[PDB]
């Protein structure tokens, strides 16, 4: 391979064989410096796809996927408010069917670009649609599945105490600060019709794993396959239907899609065209700290039956007399009163017009287009005008009841995305003496467009009913559209000499819309180079090869970032909006970005260098790649001083940087006509590095965070993804201090840095057998550093559900080095503590995080999983003969079966977000729903 | 494939926008603060409200264990300083028209004047600049002061007659309601330089020039303008009461004093206990010693009265009530003209106009004859703390931000000497109407709130921003 | 510029 | 299964509903104060020792609160002489001090832990010697005083 | 005093046929028959937002108003299902009869 950057292929086989919903998933662990994490276990969510680590500060750091060749879209689609109302809806590439891939390459390196231009600085994933035939018979595959899901990892609960708060017992608690289990017979909930539920004070350890059912999904696919000597033909339908493990249909995700793709020679000439329509209906069980299904869940007190809060004539369920009032609400009626849907239906494809001519010449004409339609509607009853006045939850919680003002609320939002790529290029390809001379110039245009229209409707008149007439105050309507365009000529030489040495010239330029008018253009170049040794007795080196490659790539701004513009005038307040018009006025604000006509290309330059050596016939085999990838004056909306006037200024950063080293080995240490034994160790290592955030603006700069609280940002001398939270004042030396009279830690003058987002380092494992018709595979997926946010645990803790929180039998502690500060004036004198933390007082003590305080609730990153097990019976041709089948499958398969994680972690699997595949989705985890434990059939039937 | 579309389509061409569209927004973002979050703290430390028992939130401002990472107040900075102060200075880049820089001058110097009796020290000669000073440094208090009241000088001399051309949601065009505003903003602030003993020779008969003239506003003033729907009510309604659960209940020295006062405004905002059905303040920073002493099914919701927002959903956000202009003016009788028949007149007419506000009216005397009558007060200190702790009840629910600095200002109500847990214990002790210092108090040196912390946003990206200090230290124009 | 939580009851 | 931890004294820890009874002319005399029952608190020291744990009487019968040592394994605690009270400056002695695991009852009726300590004040112009005896405190209300 | 509106409509139909023919000649004779099942379901639905009132007199869009905005959402659902025959009769390519 004349490629001098790494690269990984990857066969259609073993992509569809673990028979995710998703091309990218089933490779999570399995391939070095690309990272790839699901964003929750709820059927439908986006997939993220990191490679060589974040170097877009924010925050597009997807590779571009191109199908064939055509770019293709990857948008993706979730909330803007992941802690009131968290939902995750799609990735583009989710639509591509894995059953129709014949072959993944994942370019990793951003030196060699030009063919696939601006986008390609985050790798490239080149996929190639399987084709024609002919073959023994008719050319239909059949694939039918059939899996479950079962909740994976809940946190580790406690079974110690029960309902209560500051450690008295409760009836009407959402929590589990109580006193310790009798067994003796206590009251709980509300009073209904002067009479009360009254229950064994006793711990239910399973009621939570107890709520969950088991998700089921199908899966159908189809193909017709087709060949002759000038022409071939693939026509696919795929079809998935998922219900999660959550209870009710709100976990549901509907996929189908259809194919037709098709080529024909006559000439010479050579045309061909695939078009592609893909569908998806979603529904996602809202996570946030809101009324949502979760959050409810785990503020349930541990010796609460969860299963039964769900009958509705039990009028102690119904949401009037719902045993707790503080936040929170029946998990079954959220889920079942509650609507959150998105659908979507998508037209993708390609023509392609190949012409050879004069022996050495090929012209190729390649236009794509994409083009998508997807429409959510939300919406939520007037729990207010249904259930307020009467019940204790009521009037009876005035002001304070979950209740108000939840007058209902129902929008709805069309989305519309359109792009369309051109392709324009003229090949040549000659042989002089040993060399080889292939040079291809071509040209290049993309236009992106991208709007939406949202009207939402508040204070619903008939409670139940979601339209967007129903109601009697204002509507509210948004209306946005984007559009880019970018043209481009880029021209490859590839030099070659006697199969041995590979060199590779790549350049091109960019003229791009988002760039102010006065410069529009950038211009980068790349050479590569790929030596074979091996060329120059011994049958013990199959293969080696020697790899270099220095590249530049550039990139553009986002939309419209140079002019000032000015909104219509909102101000954003805490938990709230004013925004005009009022009353009868409205009113324009000058915006609170500044533009900068001032801006200049992003530029990418790449250095990486690699080593690739086979032994005894590919028995053992291993692939080295170093780089070191840096990436200047990228476009941000990098935070400023409010009162300059803005809140933030558009300019060019400095350099992100990403160092490491991927490695691949593998070995066959066993062969035979019957057996075969193949293991496989990659590892990765990054190292992340900010190395400069423009001087005149401080420092540093937010990428996502709470307000006064455990918030993660891009700092100049570290890497990206810092967190700070408020850490615990401690004396010159030792010395957790606490307050003189409650006894509780006492906050720090500043947060603290308590780590970057980033694993330290990443690797996995796998084995595959073969015996026979038999096949049997297994991969782990090992990651370990970093750091995450986790509400999980901030909210068991709270809750006093967490098994952390029985530390000291819940008897009356004092903070094991604590001190308390003796200030006079400006005297400052430390003093052994004597205050202890009462029984009163355990419930803040981890409410607020422990001695660790806020910071107790970044969660080691680190884990490791059994990432998928894929057991697989080719039946052998003689079997059948009497039957029209040219081939059966039956095939057992699991995915994210067990996850493993270090002590300090009994809460998460740590892959969740709730903020979005991509950069800022490293902030953390916001009570998404629980991860699951998929694992079921799926049966081939060739013809 | 045209490129040159880079012109954000989602707004208007920037030549279209003037200034009548933009000034609307001074008004409102201005009270998204003062009225918002701002109100909503300031009204913890002049201990009107607690934290409700069975809910959480303000925990940290009752309790005085926030931090300057604890952001309490960068919501307002932005607003007061990306939306606000640009929004005017745009204003004033486009319109030539005299009474309207008027008005915009007068809501500049009101947001300044916010921001100073918050951190004592604002950026001013050097804000408000592009790219040009991302990072400007911070004035002192004493020359925010000075300056604004200076540009409120230079408005109003430059006034020729022409009405205005913009959209005035709080006068209406009205140009003798602005200059009183604009006088009753210099009575505010020249007040504060005599007692923070600056100058106060010439700001002493300044006052006493400027309450002869008695050219003050009529009315209150304020932005009516909130609807009861979403994203249009009340910043504190919205705030508060939609976005969270009801998270505020009355205090231990406002229930005290009207109570002891048979003040029938006690049931203006607030609401009598779910239990017993008496009123009940909470004691500062007590909600969970008042839990731990009494026990948890006894220190509920229930036994403390709760606060009622039905009144807030489309209740206006107040700049200057007119019972303070008239406390004010009574003030600079009593001490500075001699004048003890003047002093009475204003301080009745405060009271009066207050208890038309809450739905009183007609109901004045309750107080202006029973305890509160300014005859009982004999001292003409004594009348100062009739004055005082009247202007006190007159922000209860109307302009918080206010009430604090005016308690730190006259120092009035004083602070008690007894900690909370002594008034828990024995509740004789307790001069009523007199601020308890938080139960549990992270102020390493005691006492009460004295200022906010300046704001996080300014900390990671202004380096010339002040360093911190505890909430503890005293304000520019605070000494004692 | 950030985003607010709410505490809970209890 | 995760250990949840605690201080090196935890068991001994704790609060309580104790009586106090009095030695005089070698017969126990029930409550002579006539005190009812009183809450009291056990706790870790800041030093998270083993071997020594505070006493504190919350200020409900003579104002005292002194470190006791403390033999974990036979769960016991006593002082070596009289000790410096931390309240108000007096001296407390206490002996023959014990926490005898669900050995008690409760009012409501179930099982609880049985605390007992003898004690004598430096201060007590009667040079009298009391017996504390009480249970761990429940939570629940109904076995409350 | 100005109008902008903007409505984004959505159709889509789904046909289903099912068929089997059958076409045997007989002597001179020629039998075509023909049976099958149909399927149709039709669909669509727009939403319509509606601003009067202009505040910058000129700009078309829908956050360019000072006054209340309208709305409007609609969408119809139809479903059929039908089985069907034809019958195609022929003599020596001289008489065609159909039912
Ligand atoms: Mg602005
Ligand atoms: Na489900
Ligand atoms: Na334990
Ligand atoms: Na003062």
């Amino acid at each position: 391979k004349a490629l001098g950057y790494a690269a990984t292929s990857v066969g259609g086989e073993k992509i569809a064989e673990s028979r995710t919903s998703d091309v990218m998933s089933s490779l999570a662990g399995k391939i070095a410096g690309v990272q790839i994490s699901s964003t929750s276990s709820d059927p439908g969510a986006s997939n993220s796809v990191i490679i060589r680590g974040v170097s877009s500060l924010s925050g597009t750091n997807q590779p571009l996927y191109v199908v064939d060749g055509v770019p293709l879209n990857n948008s993706t689609v979730y909330s803007t408010d992941g802690l009131n109302s968290g939902y995750d809806f799609g990735n583009g590439a989710n639509a591509i069917n894995p059953d129709d891939v014949a072959n993944m390459t994942i370019l990793k390196g951003a030196a060699a670009t030009a063919l696939y231009g601006s986008r390609a600085a985050n790798g490239v994933v080149m996929i190639t649609t399987k084709s024609g035939r002919k073959e023994k018979g008719v050319g239909i595959e059949y694939n039918g599945g059939v899996q479950w899901s079962t909740v994976l990892r809940l946190p580790e609960f406690q079974n110690e105490f029960g309902m209560g708060w500051n450690g008295n017992h409760t009836e009407l608690e959402n929590g589990s600060w109580g006193p310790r289990f009798d067994g003796s017979m206590q009251l709980w909930g509300n009073v209904y019709n002067n009479s009360q539920k009254l229950k064994p004070y006793v711990a239910m350890p399973d009621n939570i794993k107890d709520f969950f059912d088991a998700g089921f999904r199908y899966s159908n696919s189809l193909s017709f396959n087709g060949a002759t000597d000038k022409s071939d033909y693939y026509v696919s339908f795929s079809q998935i239907s998922d219900d999660g493990m959550i209870p009710t249909d709100a976990d549901s995700y509907d996929k189908y899609t259809f194919s037709a793709r098709g080529s024909h020679k006559a000439g010479a000439l050579t045309f061909s065209s695939s078009l592609n329509y893909a569908y998806q209906k979603n529904n996602f069980a809202t996570t946030g700290q809101g009324l949502s299904m979760l959050n409810s869940l785990y503020q349930t007190p541990r010796d609460i039956s969860i299963i039964g809060l769900e009958d509705q004539n039990d009028p102690f369920n119904t949401p009037g007399y719902y045993y707790t009032p503080y936040g929170v609400m029946n998990p079954y009626y959220i889920l079942n009163n509650y609507l959150n849907e998105y659908e979507s239906e998508r037209f993708y494809g390609k023509f392609q017009l190949d012409y050879e001519f004069l022996k050495y010449f090929k012209f190729t004409y390649r236009m794509g287009l994409d083009t998508t339609t997807g429409q959510s509607d939300k919406g939520k009853p007037n729990l207010y005008a249904l259930y307020y006045e009467g019940t204790p939850n009521g009037e009876g919680q005035g002001s304070s009841s979950p209740f108000s003002g939840e007058t209902g609320q129902y929008s709805e939002q069309i989305t519309r995305r359109r792009e369309i790529n051109q392709d324009i290029m003229v090949n040549f390809n000659m042989p002089v003496n040993d060399f080889n001379i292939n040079a291809l110039v071509g040209f290049n245009g993309n236009e992106r467009k991208v709007s939406y229209q949202y009207s939402e409707v508040n204070d619903l008149t008939i409670p139940t009913w979601f339209n967007l007439k129903n109601s009697g105050k204002t509507p509210i309507v948004e209306q946005h559209m984007e559009l880019r365009r970018l043209m481009g000529v880029f021209g490859q030489f590839e030099g070659s000499w006697k199969n041995m040495l590979y060199l590779t010239v790549t350049a091109r330029n960019d003229w791009s819309s988002t760039l102010p008018k006065e410069n529009r253009s950038f211009f980068y170049p790349g050479i590569t180079g790929s030596f074979i040794f091996s060329e120059l007795l011994q049958d013990v080196i199959t293969f080696g090869k020697i790899r270099a490659s220095w590249g530049k790539t550039g990139n553009d701004a986002d939309v419209y970032m140079v002019n000032p513009v000015y909104a219509q005038s909102s101000n954003r307040i805490p938990f709230g909006s004013l925004t005009f018009p009022l009353g009868g006025v409205n009113a324009y604000s000058a915006g609170n970005v500044l533009g900068s006509n001032t801006l200049s290309p992003e530029m990418t330059t790449e250095s990486e260098v690699g080593l690739n050596m086979a032994f005894f016939k590919n028995r053992l085999s291993f692939d080295v790649s170093y780089y070191n990838r840096n990436t200047d004056k990228q476009i941000f909306s990098l935070a400023m001083d409010p009162a300059s006037g803005y809140t933030a200024q558009n300019m060019n950063l400095g350099k992100i940087r990403n160092r490491g080293i991927e490695l691949l080995i593998s070995g066959t240490p066993i062969r035979t006509k019957d057996f075969s034994w193949e293991l496989t160790w990659n590892f990765t290592k990054n190292w992340s590095k900010v190395i400069s955030l423009p001087e005149e603006l401080g420092g540093i700069t937010t990428i996502y965070g709470l307000n006064g609280g455990t918030s993660m940002y891009a700092i100049t001398g570290m890497p990206v993804g810092v967190f700070k939270a408020q850490v615990a004042e401690r004396d010159p030396q030792g010395r957790i201090v606490v307050n003189s009279s409650t006894g509780l830690p006492v906050e720090a003058s500043e947060f603290g840095i308590c780590g970057d987002m980033n694993n330290k380092y990443q690797m996995g494992v796998s084995t595959n057998l073969k015996y026979k018709g038999i096949s049997l595979g297994i991969d782990f997926d090992i990651r370990q550093g970093g750091v995450m946010y986790s509400r999980t645990k901030d909210i068991n803790y709270f809750t006093g559900n967490a098994i952390q929180t029985a530390y000291n039998d819940r008897n009356p502690l004092i903070v094991p080095n604590s001190v308390n500060k003796i200030v006079n004036g400006e005297n400052v004198t430390y003093v052994e503590n004597t205050t202890p933390i009462t029984s009163s007082n355990i419930y803040k003590y981890w409410g607020d995080g422990g001695s660790d305080m806020g910071s107790c609730f970044l969660v080691d990153k680190s884990y490791v999983k059994l990432r998928s097990v894929v057991l697989g019976w080719d039946l052998p041709k003689r079997w059948l003969a009497k039957t029209p089948f040219q081939a059966v499958k039956v095939s057992a398969y699991g995915n994210n079966l067990f996850v493993w994680t270090p002590s300090s972690n009994t809460f998460i699997d740590p892959e969740m977000t709730s903020f979005g595949n991509d950069l800022e989705g490293n902030y953390g985890e916001y009570t998404a729903n629980p991860s699951s434990r998929r694992f079921g059939f799926n049966l081939m039937v060739k013809f | 494939c045209d490129l040159n579309i880079n012109d954000d389509p989602n707004y208007p061409m920037n030549d279209q926008v003037t200034a009548d569209l933009i000034f609307p927004s001074i008004s409102a973002s201005i009270a998204s603060a003062v009225g918002g979050e701002i109100y909503n703290y300031a009204g913890f430390f002049a201990q009107y409200y607690e934290q409700k028992p069975e809910s959480n939130q303000y925990n940290t401002l009752c309790e005085y264990t926030f931090t300057e990472s604890s952001q309490q107040m960068d919501y307002s900075y932005r607003i007061l300083f990306a939306g606000a102060l640009e929004d005017a200075k745009q204003v004033l880049e486009k319109t030539t028209n005299p009474a309207d820089r008027f008005a915009t001058t007068i809501l500049r110097a009101y947001a300044f004047q916010i921001m100073v009796d918050n951190t004592s020290d604002s950026p001013y000669s050097e804000a408000l600049q592009g790219n040009a000073n991302a990072t400007p440094k911070w004035d002192t208090g004493e020359t925010v002061y000075k300056g604004i009241l200076g540009e409120i000088d230079a408005a109003e001399a430059a006034l020729d007659g022409s009405g205005m051309d913009v959209p005035d949601l709080i006068f209406n065009k009205n140009i003798a309601q602005w200059k009183g505003f604009a006088n009753a903003l210099r009575l505010r602030m020249y007040l504060r330089f005599i007692d923070a003993n600056i100058d106060a020779a010439s700001y002493t008969e300044k006052v006493k020039t400027l309450v002869q003239n008695n050219e003050f506003f009529t009315g209150d003033v304020k932005l009516d303008c909130f609807l009861d729907e979403t994203d249009k009510r009340n910043p504190w309604y919205n705030t508060n009461a939609v976005g969270l659960t009801g998270n505020h209940c009355a205090a231990y020295p406002l229930v005290s004093y009207l109570s002891s006062t048979g003040d029938p405004r006690i049931a203006y905002g607030i609401s009598k206990t779910d239990a017993d059905g008496k009123y009940v303040g909470q004691l500062p920073g007590g909600k969970t010693h008042m839990q731990s002493i009494l026990g948890t099914d006894n220190w509920k919701n229930k036994n403390v009265s709760a606060i009622d927002y039905s009144i807030g959903a489309t209740k206006p956000v107040y700049f200057f009530t007119q019972a303070e202009l008239q406390f004010l003016i009574a003030e600079v009788y009593a001490r500075f003209h001699n004048d003890d028949a003047n002093a009475k007149s204003a301080y009745e007419a405060g009271v009066t106009a207050d208890f038309a506000v809450r739905g009183f009216a007609g109901q004045e005397n309750t107080i202006l004859e029973g305890a509160c009558a300014w005859s009982a007060a004999s001292t003409q200190a004594d009348k100062l703390n009739l004055i005082y702790m009247q202007k006190w009840v007159s922000l209860f629910y109307m302009d918080h931000m206010e009430a604090w600095s005016e308690i730190r200002r006259t120092d009035c109500p004083k602070l008690s000497s007894y900690s909370a847990a002594q008034i828990q214990a024995s509740e004789s002790v307790y001069t009523p109407g007199e601020l308890v210092a938080p139960w549990t108090n992270g102020l390493e040196a005691g006492g009460l709130m004295k200022r906010m912390t300046y704001p996080l946003s300014a900390r990671q990206q202004n380096v010339n921003t002040p360093a911190g200090v505890p909430g503890s230290t005293p304000v520019w124009w605070d000494i004692k | 510029g950030g985003g607010g939580g709410g505490g809970g009851g209890g | 299964d995760t250990e949840p931890g605690g201080t090196a004294v935890e068991k001994m820890a704790g609060d309580w509903w104790v009586t106090v009874n009095a030695f005089i002319d070698g017969k126990e005399v029930e409550d002579p104060f006539g005190a009812g029952h009183l809450q009291m608190s056990t706790y870790n020291t800041a030093s998270n020792s083993e071997t020594e744990m505070w006493l504190d009487d919350l200020g409900n019968f003579w104002e005292y609160k002194l470190k006791v040592n403390v033999n974990y394994a036979a769960r016991t605690f006593s002082t070596t002489g009289f000790v410096d009270n931390v309240t108000y400056e007096s001296k407390v002695k206490i002996t023959d001090g014990k926490v005898l695991e669900k050995a008690a009852t409760t009012p409501s009726g179930m099982p609880a832990d049985s605390i007992v300590y003898m004690v004598q004040f430096d201060d007590d112009e009667d040079g009298l010697t009391y017996k504390v005896s009480g249970f761990r405190r429940t939570g629940f209300p109904a076995d409350d005083f």
